[PDB]
């Protein structure tokens, strides 16, 4: 979350005050805040 | 944590230039500009075989250094410490262990794309037929989001069977692997009775086939070693654990070709990429005269990566020789295929800025006199030994009931363990006394 | 229960305070007191545990308590702490690596501690009905407090029957695992002996709760962790010594899964002691691997006894004091242990012939401290369990003098056997 | 991007510079001066084609880094392919699975190559359909100029369905064993014929022959589990059978070479062996380098030439390297940076040249990256003579670290 | 097909006197040393004798090795010749009592009569008759064999998975059977013979095949299968009761007239390189009435011993195994020998050369070796034929000495001590 907040890439796209990038980075934050294995599950590991 | 917690980077300007006291280290400017070209030679990814040589007098930070070019490198790139005592192995050839380090040395970032079934099996019916044995499995696999019946291999039946499942439980299978996993019995049937001794696991969500993409990272000492000692399945391989198994002694013929041949038609695809590291190796001076004579071709090679050796001897002689000496222990046919990287002796004034920064990495308040009389002390003695009395002064203060280390501290620890040249003195009065 | 009194059995630990200062003659150690508060400083620093990798070489004339502390160190630190001794000699294997050898002997002193909770059912069986047609039944649970009844399913039948558990009977269900295990027999496990019974062993049922959450602790030394990762045949801990775990992501990968397990809490570290003697047999290759293996964070503390001063460093021609090269003395922090005084000869006689229950009279201590002073401290203490065996012979109470002397005339020293090899004696 | 092979000490070298004459050219192919030695080389490289001689040992001394690694891979690199160079260093045959004279003779097997040729049909198009009958089958291929059906046996349709039974897959079909190998989703579908009669050559060393008829399984030669070939059944057998193969149209011999480098390291064991190794019809030539002058052979106090016995240097032939001059050296620098990414000034590379005849060429050879990175640092584009002298101070050598050791250190 | 170093020799020129001629069987030179080589291969045709070793004794570059080789040719094919480097002792698999044994057992050979017969052919029924016999129908070119096997065999077809249309071999002696392929007509084309193979197989075999075959047991259907992998490596065959019972049933088999014993030759080379307990144990061995005859070669003169480092001794071989040892003495060529070595070398190379450059090439052989004289033949020809000349002129002997250095010019510029 905290790295996701902080990447300017994010903050510009907040900046920019379209509807759909300030809602969908919401979404994201509020995903974030479920425990954010639905944001990025932990992998399997299998040899190669 | 102690010993290497301290330095964590070269400390080097963005012009390559060394910076006073930064990222942990204070003084050695010239040896760490000088790394600094090491690092950008490791990170160009154009070179191969190139050896440096940090040489200097124990306790000069040449292993801090060796340490400081890993942290610049970063954890991407495979760095490989080794003694070069490893070379002594009692199950492969001598050469065969440097080899296999150099192999290893050499990393390679692949990504690959998997297959997994996985569900709440519903039923498994074996189709039977006459060879007259199994010859196919029926298994509906069912999920939050759909259901599939679908056709495995009789492998995949036996080793279910192996992992004892039933009708109704959730199962985890892989294609490319072939291992399948009980993950246990489905949620809905917990409520079947009071207790059982069944894991229970709900509804595995998704679709019941999914493909995903993984981009792992693994070193050529690897495929080197999944090739030369084979576990696979389908078959009885598992023999492996009685047929041999030392380490397999590997051999150049599928070194040098199948397993670079497969990594190159891996690469020039765009599935892999290679990543070659660092191969560290401290304490070189009592490697034999064959490992330093292996060394000519190792670093003559054009795969070989970037080797870093650690020389903390003068001139002594050579080992495996046992007649003739040369200088940092290593003949000079090898020593005139590195680049020699000298370790400047610390002074007092740069021995009390390294005490300073290892009393407050180990959480350590010392006070002003303390660190001070430190500095006379580590004048009298080594680096190394005035910064391990650190602790003890820290323990003793703790029991003493103050919040700082004061002079009495120090003296205290210092009178109760003695240093080298003190204990050497001892002896040296003790003669005939000590056996 | 029948553990022999050995050499080291009378210390059971430092005698040391709560500020770490020596008393005289406490919990069996005396004397020493440089010594035993440096040996209390790097003990209170291991109990610790916040650094990883640090040397100590106790040196000292021989005979003068190095193994002694080192041993009143292990009992002070007790269980629940790696405490591994290993003689210099020890290492040189024939099957593996002088280096390996020292990787095993560094990683089977630190501890890995998994904690779980994970909750059973403890109570005392009253009845198991099960009616075979897959087979159904019912399963009566009783303790002190309540009673309960459980439907069992067909695996938690099974288990039941391979167990062979029955009424009366006091158990464990692991629910997790469905793993069953019987502690004992109640005193209604009366099975009212009419047939061939030969168990009547009862126990108090078990009380507080019938489902009650108890907390496991699992334990095991990275070197198990490594050794049974190592290859599918995960028995080698016990089965035999056959080693040499490539230093491959077995290794890395073990440390890699602990650090990750200390950070997300699942079991952080234990670290532990390694306690080396008799050092100077160890080779030139693996002190210059211990000069880096003691860098490693995963590196439990060492301490290293040391009798020899300035001698040739083994397999070659250095001479270095304490048989080891200046580059691992460097290290180290040297702890020198101090010869033992007339009245500390006697008061280790005296607690060495009380801890291995032999009375002597005052003059008997005055002779043996007096051939203890004259003669090796270890050949003083052996005299006392000789003297012991006459007495005994002869039907007396406590060793006289006269014994002693016996026994000091019966047996010969080092210097008086090499003053009596005046012959040739097959040199 | 980056391949598995990179630049490397001896990368430069493409092979010997000679004319049709053996005459060595004054810098070409990446070889400069040295004209003795590699007109000496390109003698032994012509009689190994030839290969009508066998034992012949040529051994190469000098200097210690006059290209004498240089001449046995520009030896090689002109060998080319299909034609075995086995290269060891003399450290190579000191091994706990095998004693030191198995893997001598281990890589004197290696050094000799068989010939063979054979003729085999060969299948390759896109598959169609396929049908089972629980058993035999048929299968439908297609190639993008024809298609055609075929009745399948149990091994065959068994083998497809292992697979996705839909159409997608383009597969070979070898007739002679049958083994699948699809190449991909139809990857791209093949033109011409779909089954095509194709020649298949193998050059297939007597070692790898040893270790596939000495076991069952005994394709070992992956691992090194040829713990001592027994010479009763398998090696002699083998020759004979050989010597049949040849001299009735199977198969040709193709004599190989062996590089030992730095056969100092070998022992008087190795060297009484080597005495009779290269006196067998089977015995291929080989090439060997030096860089000590009279010293002891490792196993007695017997101090010899190069640190050979005399009973084996009579068996063979020696070759002497001169020492390189400023021009040499300068045209070796400057073919180093044309074979890496670097350009120097013409003061730079007069320079680097002084520096790597004031102490040794491999000096000069290694500072040339560092003065490289160096520059392109203080972000310029050519290597300047004020970064070389930055490179020459960070960066010590052998000469100026041994005399730097005026403070005492550990021995 | 290639030429060889001892490629040359055809074996001892020798007369029917015993008497050595001055140039004959590509020997030249030498003639008290071809003629107690001569002597002592008598022995070896006699094979009445046993426990004799023979030792060439020379400087290096003398034909001590030609002189074995010649041996070995003169003696032929039928009898074993076993060459050994005393290098190879040296074993890390097994010790080196035990390698020098198994050498020992090795040189002898043993032909015997093999009447074995085996029918082939391309099945057109099986019918097994719980299975008194199989009627088996093979198919060849000579016509068709209706054949009875034992029920044992029955197994074995079975195994081997042959059915109607295979071509089969099926060995009456042992029940071998061995499936080659399925028929042309179907792959392996049609036999074209008598199926009924009967034919007398007088092929040699080593009395060590023999210890091999039962060092370790060949079978399966049991737990016993796992053995097949392990490595398979060679260990002690024990000399009390394996060897033993090998030699008796070896003199069962030739008192009842099967087998035929041929005392092989043993030839090791560079004798001084073994140790002292391999010389003592050597002469201890050599003593028995089974050992063969053998043939040491020695390269150095006096010197020490390995293992010992404290005693000398003439040729690095203790007194105790030189005596019993007859000693041949190999002494250097004059500088006409050494020509008509170079010119037999040349001839039989196939090179052509001009008087004055064989005659500069013997003075430079006189010079620095004939060995190195030998070798600087192959590329004086190679430059020849570059430069077009099918022959070797002066010009080429004498420009190939100097891109050829030899080992007393080499040690002359090594003496700069870099
Ligand atoms: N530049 C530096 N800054 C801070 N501490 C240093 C520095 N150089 C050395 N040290 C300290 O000295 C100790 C030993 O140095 P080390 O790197 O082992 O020298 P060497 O590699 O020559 O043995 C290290 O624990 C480190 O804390
Ligand atoms: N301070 C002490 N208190 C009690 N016993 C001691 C003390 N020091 C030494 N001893 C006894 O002396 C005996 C031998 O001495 P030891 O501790 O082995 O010294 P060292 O290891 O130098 O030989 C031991 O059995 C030990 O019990
Ligand atoms: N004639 C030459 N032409 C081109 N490069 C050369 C020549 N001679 C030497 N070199 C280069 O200079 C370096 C000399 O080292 P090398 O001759 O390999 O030492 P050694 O052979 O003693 O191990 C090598 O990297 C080689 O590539
Ligand atoms: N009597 C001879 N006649 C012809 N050629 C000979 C004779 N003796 C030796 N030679 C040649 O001289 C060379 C000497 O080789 P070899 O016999 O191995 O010498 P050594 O006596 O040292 O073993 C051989 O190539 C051989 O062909």
């Amino acid at each position: 979350y905290d790295d996701f907040m902080a990447q300017t890439t994010t903050k510009e796209t907040l900046a920019t005050g379209h509807f759909m990038s300030v809602i969908n980075i919401l979404m994201q934050l509020r995903k974030v805040c479920n425990h954010p294995n639905l944001f990025d599950p932990r992998p399997v590991t299998s040899p190669f | 944590i102690a010993s290497h917690s301290h330095v964590k980077g070269l400390g080097l300007d963005e012009s390559g230039l060394a910076k006073q006291a930064a990222s942990g280290l204070v003084g050695q400017e010239n040896a760490r500009e000088a790394c600094g070209v090491i690092v950008e030679l490791i990170k160009s990814k154009k070179m191969a075989g190139r050896a440096v040589l940090l040489a200097g007098p124990p306790g000069t930070g040449k292993t801090a250094l060796a340490l400081a070019i890993a942290q610049e490198l970063g954890s991407k790139v495979p760095f490989c410490p080794m003694v070069g005592s490893e070379v002594y192995s009692t199950e492969i050839k001598k050469t065969e262990v440097l080899m296999e380090n150099f192999r290893r040395a050499i990393g390679l970032r692949i990504k690959e794309t998997k297959e997994v079934y996985e569900g709440e099996v519903t039923e498994l019916t074996p189709c039977e037929t006459e060879n007259k044995t199994i010859s196919h499995v029926i298994i509906g696999l069912k999920t939050a989001k759909g259901t599939k019946q679908l056709k495995l291999d009789p492998s995949i039946f036996e080793s279910l069977q192996k992992e004892r499942v039933e009708a109704g439980d959730v199962i985890y299978i892989e294609a490319n692997s072939g291992a399948v996993k009980r993950q246990g019995r489905c949620d809905t049937y917990a409520t079947e009775f009071d207790l059982e001794a069944e894991e229970y696991v709900p509804l595995p969500k998704g679709d019941v086939h999914k493909k995903k993409e993984i981009i792992q990272d693994v070193t050529l000492h690897d495929l080197d070693v999944a090739n030369a000692r084979p576990q696979g399945g389908q078959d009885i391989l598992s023999m492996m654990g009685q047929l041999m198994k030392p380490k397999k002694t590997e051999i150049t013929d599928k070194l040098r070709g199948e397993i670079n041949k497969v990594v190159n038609k891996y690469i020039d695809q765009g599935i892999a990429e290679l990543v070659p590291g660092v191969l560290f190796v401290d304490e070189v001076h009592m490697l034999d005269i064959e490992c330093f004579t292996y060394l000519h071709r190792a670093l003559e090679s054009s795969i070989a990566p970037i080797v870093i050796f650690a020389s903390n001897r003068g001139n002594c002689v050579i080992r495996g020789t046992e007649d003739i000496t040369s200088p940092h222990g290593i003949p000079l046919d090898l020593l005139d295929r590195v680049m020699i990287i000298r370790t400047m002796l610390y002074t007092p004034q740069e021995m009390k800025q390294i005490i300073k920064i290892r009393a407050q990495t180990e959480g350590i308040n010392i006070s002003e006199e303390a660190l001070n009389h430190l500095g006379e002390i580590g004048t009298k003695t080594t680096l190394r030994y005035s910064v391990q009395l650190l602790t003890p002064a820290n323990l003793l203060a703790k029991i003493n009931g103050k919040d700082s280390i004061e002079k009495e501290h120090v003296e205290e620890i210092s009178e109760l363990f003695y240093d080298a040249k003190s204990s050497a003195k001892i002896l040296a009065d003790q003669q005939d006394k000590y056996m | 229960r029948i553990e022999r009194i050995g050499a080291h059995s009378h210390i059971r630990g430092l005698g040391l305070d709560d500020a770490l200062e020596p008393r005289q003659a406490s919990q069996g150690m005396v004397g020493q007191l440089a010594a035993r508060r440096a040996a209390g400083v790097v003990l209170e620093m291991i109990r610790e545990g916040k650094i990883a990798g640090r040397a100590v070489l106790i040196a000292g004339q021989p005979g003068t308590g190095k193994t002694a502390i080192a041993m009143g160190m292990a009992q002070a630190l007790g269980p629940d702490t790696p405490f591994t001794a290993i003689a210099g000699s020890e290492i040189f294997s024939l099957e593996m690596s002088k280096t390996e050898a020292l990787t095993q002997a560094f990683r089977r002193s630190i501890g890995v501690r998994i904690k779980e909770e994970t909750e059973i059912i403890e109570g005392e069986v009253v009845e198991i009905q099960i009616d075979r047609p897959s087979k159904v039944g019912k399963l009566t649970l009783k303790t002190t407090e309540m009673e309960t009844i459980y439907d069992l399913g067909t695996k938690m039948i099974e288990s039941l029957t391979k167990d062979k558990v029955q009424a009366g009977d006091v158990i464990t269900i692991d629910k997790a695992t469905g793993k069953i295990s019987k502690l004992g027999r109640s005193f209604t496990r009366a099975r009212d002996y009419d047939a061939m019974g030969s168990q009547t062993k009862f126990v108090q049922c078990p009380d507080g709760e019938l489902q009650k959450r108890k907390e496991v602790v699992h334990t095991v030394s990275l070197h198990e962790i490594d050794v049974i990762n190592s290859r599918t045949q995960g028995f080698l801990a016990l089965f035999s010594g056959d080693t040499g775990e490539i230093k491959s992501e077995v290794r890395e990968q073990i440390n890699a899964k602990v650090a990750e397990w200390r950070e997300e809490g699942k079991a952080e570290i234990i670290p532990g002691v390694l306690f080396i003697d008799e050092v100077h047999m160890l080779d030139i290759e693996s002190f210059s691997f211990l000069n880096r293996a003691l860098e490693s964070d995963m590196a439990p503390v060492l301490i290293m006894a040391t009798n020899r001063g300035i001698t040739r460093i083994r397999g070659t021609s250095y001479q270095s004091p304490h048989g080891i090269p200046i580059d691992l003395l460097d290290r180290l922090l040297i702890v020198s242990t101090t010869p033992y005084s007339e009245k500390d000869t006697k008061q280790i006689l005296r607690i060495r012939c009380e801890e291995e229950d032999v009375e002597m009279s005052e003059d008997a201590y005055t002779v043996l401290t007096r051939i203890g002073l004259e003669t090796s401290l270890r050949y003083a203490i052996q005299l006392i369990t000789a003297a012991s065996l006459v007495c005994r012979k002869r039907k007396g109470t406590e060793v006289q003098v006269d014994d002693i002397k016996r026994v000091y005339s019966l047996f010969l020293d080092e210097s008086r056997s090499t003053q009596y090899m005046k012959e040739y004696q097959d040199a």
